[PDB]
């Protein structure tokens, strides 16, 4: 309950801070202030169009990587096991192959944003 | 007599130049309102165009008509760009600025001018 | 031997006395097809002639640098490769023709 | 310069140069800012005699640019020209060449 | 004299040789050669002659001028052909300069020399732009320096020191607007000419 | 070739163009005699024919084409 | 002569000190910590900042401020109505008209400096013959309007009388230099 109190004290508080922003001053709105900034000139396209990026390969990766973090993170935890030879195997062979999966990726030029 | 020509040998092809051009500005209109937001209609827009045409209507020499498309396919081109802004595109329609009068009564109630 | 030209882009480009041997070479056989009385094709004969000779006399690459004056021997190749493009282009033209037609009288007048 | 020798010790220990001895603010090796009145020397041609402006006048040297050919003043074995000799290489530097 | 500067005749006359060079070699454009007295050489050429010309000195043996320095227009609207176009090149290997001068009217056009040099590009919009001098094969020959809108060629002699429009921001329409040009100040000409004339050398011969 | 159809909707561009025909037309009138226009109405009129039929019409035919019923046929032998 | 500034002469070879050297540059940032000093160097120095509307920066004799109008020692105005400082002016910021005063002398109606268009070049005043035109040390004399300046002339002379305690000094120090 203390944790949940504490959420929304901070939200509260985010809240008021820019209900506060939004209500205090004075407001004088028209087109051209409001207008999308681009440097000072009017923007040739509408800022929705197709971006390609270049790190696709990389960011899919991180996927992968990321859920290899998710089954790293329960080591702390494993170290307390009664075995601990099978547990130190399959760590090593799991920090292994996510290795190889790398230094192949990184050969293969994966990592390396295709333009 | 006796000239160098740049594009066009007489002035069939420079009106045919004309027309090629007077039909991008035709088509290139509705996209420019479009993108930049102009007070103004497709239609006034298209009268603006052929007011312009008309203004320069009255040359003759293929030289001169060929220069005239040039610059006119400069103008189109930068408005095909977004490198003209609001402003640019509307200092053709002299919106602020009142006409001089065409009558010498106006003309003498006001100003020494001719 | 010549490890870098020292200027970015200008490949070190080994055995540079053959590359320029042909060059000039081929810039003489391309001149044999201007006319006779074609100043260019005099003095870029003179020109290709006196630097095919020293190019045969020196067998010493930073000698033969020394002697054509030419910055580097890759230097010396890129301009033998542009003369013989500009031969090919002046066999295209005919610069030798006389004047095409005269100026106006007060075309190069200077003061107005 | 007001600073004692433990923050000079470490300014120069943590610059590793010594910052005393070119300290890039000004306390009193610069000018006095109010100056003893100069006297500037005249140059030549103020010589009151033998000085006659006509022997002197360069901007009346100019005169109009040579015609080598002309197609209208003219009406148009020897060996290739270059615009000037070649340029010679230039030296390495011996103070230091930093090659 | 410690007025007047030296003379350098050795210069002036390898300038006046290499004049003779390439007068004798391009005879088919080149219609004048001249060194002037501050020992710089000028060659001006037929209009048609620009692209061999230019080639000619881009890549000759003896005469690399790889390095187009300048690129201009004179605008003199008392000839028939009222533009001067005057490209000033450097040569690094002979540590030399020439200039070539060719001619051009308000409907002649010019051969580009991007081809050339590159720096042409750049150059020729700007000769274009300010003298309406046009360039054939000219890869996206527009305005540069002018506003976007801007009419006429402002660096002509018969165009006007402030210009026919200026801009002011108008709060009915919200936009900066072009007017026609009214000075509060109106700009006044000086008459500093002497009547008396001052170098008797370029004194014309009477009409 | 669909004939009729073809004549229709150029017809039914025609009387769309907001500018002539004040029950003036024939399929036979001509623009610059009959319905007193110029060159720049007359390529409005090819624009507004390429618009509604999704095809491009070239300068060097349709400045020889005059009336609507070359309009017509010219659309006919071209499809 | 030249030198270069990225050319190696030959090659320091392989070696397992310069590699171990190498390595313990490339791992332990050592440029880094090196950076690091010598912003911390710059840290414990004292700043060159002055307080500024208490310190002012120094200046010159030479300076060229406010323009003013000055008087001869009677009180006579210097100005003679002579214009050479409005044709030499390059910007034409000068407006010099002109009429002879009641007891004849040639003095100057209207003196407009327009200091929104004057470029602070000193020609008027390296120009003027009889040292009426100057740039006074002033340059604090920023206004809230564009019409505050367009100087003219009574602007002017109150400005030379405003200023004439310093510009008589300066170019006292200063006018065996011009
Ligand atoms: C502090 C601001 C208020 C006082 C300002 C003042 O009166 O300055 C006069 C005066 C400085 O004027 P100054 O004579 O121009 O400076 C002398 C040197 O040029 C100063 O040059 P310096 O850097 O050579 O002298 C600094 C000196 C003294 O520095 C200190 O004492 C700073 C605190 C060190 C701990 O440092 C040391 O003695 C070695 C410190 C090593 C630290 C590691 O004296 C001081 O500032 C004395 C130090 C005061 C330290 C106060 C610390 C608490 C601050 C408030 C906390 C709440
Ligand atoms: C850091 C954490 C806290 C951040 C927030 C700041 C807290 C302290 C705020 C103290 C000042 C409170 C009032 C600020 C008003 C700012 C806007 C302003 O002056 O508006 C003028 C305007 C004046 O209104 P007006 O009637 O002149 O009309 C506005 C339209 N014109 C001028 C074009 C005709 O509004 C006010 O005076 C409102 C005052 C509200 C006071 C609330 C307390
Ligand atoms: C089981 C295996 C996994 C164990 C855990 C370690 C994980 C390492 C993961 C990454 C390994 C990748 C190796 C292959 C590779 O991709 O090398 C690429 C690299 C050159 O790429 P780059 O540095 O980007 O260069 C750009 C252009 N020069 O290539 C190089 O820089 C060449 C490197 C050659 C030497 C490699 C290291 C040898 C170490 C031997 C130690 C013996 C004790
Ligand atoms: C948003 C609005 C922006 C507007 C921008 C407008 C761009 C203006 C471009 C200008 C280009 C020209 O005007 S070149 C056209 C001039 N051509 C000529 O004069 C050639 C001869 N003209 C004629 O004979 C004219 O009568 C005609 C009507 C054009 C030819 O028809 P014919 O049939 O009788
Ligand atoms: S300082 Fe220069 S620009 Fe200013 S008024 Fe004097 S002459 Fe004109
Ligand atoms: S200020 Fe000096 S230069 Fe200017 S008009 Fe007066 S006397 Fe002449």
């Amino acid at each position: 309950m203390n944790l949940y109190t504490v959420i929304f004290i901070n939200i509260l508080l985010s809240l008021t801070l820019i209900l506060v922003a939004f209500w205090l001053p004075q407001m004088n709105l028209y087109s051209e202030k409001a207008n999308p900034y681009e440097c000072g000139f009017d923007p040739t396209s509408s800022a929705r169009l197709p971006f390609s990026m270049k790190f696709f390969l990389v960011a899919i990766t991180f996927l992968l990587f990321d859920l290899e973090i998710a089954l790293l993170l329960p080591l702390p935890w494993a170290i307390q096991t009664i075995k601990t030879s099978t547990m130190m195997i399959m760590a090593f062979i799991l920090v292994t192959i996510l290795s190889l999966g790398l230094a192949y990726e990184w050969t293969q030029k994966g990592l390396e944003w295709t333009e | 007599t006796s000239v160098k020509p740049i594009f066009s040998r007489d002035l069939n092809e420079a009106k045919r130049r004309v027309r090629e051009l007077y039909r991008a500005w035709y088509r290139e209109v509705p996209n420019t309102v479009h993108l930049m937001q102009l007070d103004i209609t497709v239609k006034q827009g298209r009268d603006k165009v052929r007011e312009m045409f008309m203004k320069n209507a009255h040359v003759t020499d293929p030289r001169v008509v060929d220069l005239l498309v040039i610059k006119g396919k400069m103008e189109l081109q930068e408005t095909i760009k977004v490198w003209k802004q609001r402003t640019h595109v509307m200092r053709f329609f002299h919106e602020t600025e009142t006409p001089r009068p065409k009558d010498f009564l106006s003309k003498f109630y006001m100003g020494h001018d001719p | 031997l010549k490890k870098t030209t020292g200027l970015v882009g200008l490949a070190v480009c080994d055995t540079p006395h053959e590359r320029l041997t042909i060059l000039y070479t081929k810039t003489l056989d391309i001149l044999k097809h201007f006319p006779k009385h074609a100043a260019y094709r005099k003095y870029t004969e003179q020109i290709t002639n006196e630097k095919l000779d020293m190019v045969k006399a020196e067998p010493d690459v930073k000698k033969l640098e020394a002697l054509l004056q030419g910055g580097e021997v890759e230097e010396v190749i890129l301009q033998a490769e542009k003369e013989l493009s500009l031969a090919r282009k002046m066999l295209k033209w005919k610069p030798w023709e006389p004047l095409v037609e005269e100026p106006p009288a007060n075309q190069w007048k200077w003061p107005i | 310069a007001s600073a004692t020798r433990v923050i000079q010790k470490l300014r120069n220990w943590a610059s590793g140069q010594d910052l005393q001895a070119k300290l890039q603010l000004r306390y009193q090796e610069i000018a006095k800012r109010t100056q003893p009145p100069p006297k500037l020397p005249v140059g030549p041609s103020h010589k009151l005699s033998n000085n006659y402006y006509c022997t002197r006048d360069g901007r009346r040297e100019v005169v109009p640019p040579s015609i080598i050919m002309s197609s209208q003043k003219a009406l148009v074995e020897k060996k290739a020209v270059t615009p000037a000799p070649p340029m010679k290489r230039w030296e390495l530097s011996k103070d230091q060449p930093y090659l | 004299r410690p007025t007047v500067r030296p003379r350098s005749d050795v210069t002036h006359k390898q300038l006046s040789a290499f004049g003779e060079y390439v007068a004798e070699i391009l005879p088919k454009y080149v219609q004048q050669v001249q060194v002037s007295c501050l020992d710089e050489l000028e060659i001006c050429i037929h209009p048609d002659g620009v692209i061999p010309t230019l080639t000619f000195l881009r890549d000759h043996t003896n005469a690399q001028f790889k390095s187009l320095a300048d690129l201009t227009a004179v605008d003199v609207p008392t000839r028939q052909n009222r533009f001067e176009i005057v490209y000033n090149l450097l040569s690094l290997r002979f540590n030399s300069r020439i200039r070539v001068k060719t001619y051009a009217d308000e409907l002649t056009p010019i051969d580009s020399i991007v081809s050339v040099h590159i720096a042409a590009n750049w150059y020729e919009r700007e000769v274009w732009d300010m003298f309406g001098v046009f360039f054939f094969n000219h890869p996206d020959l527009r305005r540069i320096l002018t506003d976007y809108g801007f009419e006429g060629h402002p660096f002509r002699k018969d165009f006007p020191l402030t210009g026919y429009v200026e801009l002011r921001y108008d709060d009915e329409v919200k936009r900066v607007v072009a007017e026609p040009v009214e000075l509060a100040q109106e700009f006044r000409k000086f008459d500093l000419n002497s009547p008396w004339e001052a170098f008797p050398a370029y004194r014309q011969p009477p009409e | 070739l669909t004939l009729d159809g073809i004549k229709d909707r150029v017809l039914y561009v025609l009387k769309l163009y907001d500018k002539i025909d004040p029950e003036k037309l024939s399929v036979n009138s001509h623009f610059m005699k009959d319905l007193g226009l110029d060159s720049l109405d007359q390529v409005e009129i090819i624009m507004a024919m390429e618009d509604e039929f999704g095809f491009e019409i070239p300068d060097i035919d349709a400045e020889k084409l005059m009336c609507p019923q070359e309009i017509v046929d010219y659309i006919a032998d071209k499809k | 002569t030249y030198k270069y500034v990225n050319k190696k002469e030959q090659e320091s070879e392989v070696d397992m000190k310069s590699a171990t050297d190498n390595a313990a540059r490339i791992l332990m940032w050592t440029e880094l910590i090196r950076g690091l000093g010598m912003t911390l160097s710059y840290l414990f120095r004292e700043p060159a900042t002055i307080n500024y509307p208490f310190e002012k920066g120094p200046l010159s004799p030479r300076f060229r401020g406010e323009h003013a109008l000055r008087r001869y020692p009677s009180g006579e105005e210097r100005c003679i109505a002579c214009k050479l400082c409005e044709a030499i002016c390059p910007a034409q910021a000068i407006t010099i008209e002109a009429e002879p005063r009641a007891d004849g002398s040639r003095r100057t109606t209207r003196y407009d400096i327009d200091m929104t268009k004057c470029i602070y070049c000193g020609f008027c005043q390296e120009a003027c013959p009889v040292d009426a035109i100057v740039e006074g040390p002033n340059f604090e004399f920023s206004t809230e309007t564009h019409e505050e300046l367009l100087y003219n002339k009574e602007k002017l002379l109150n400005n030379g009388d405003k200023w004439e305690a310093e510009i008589a000094a300066n170019i006292q120090a200063d006018y065996l230099y011009r």
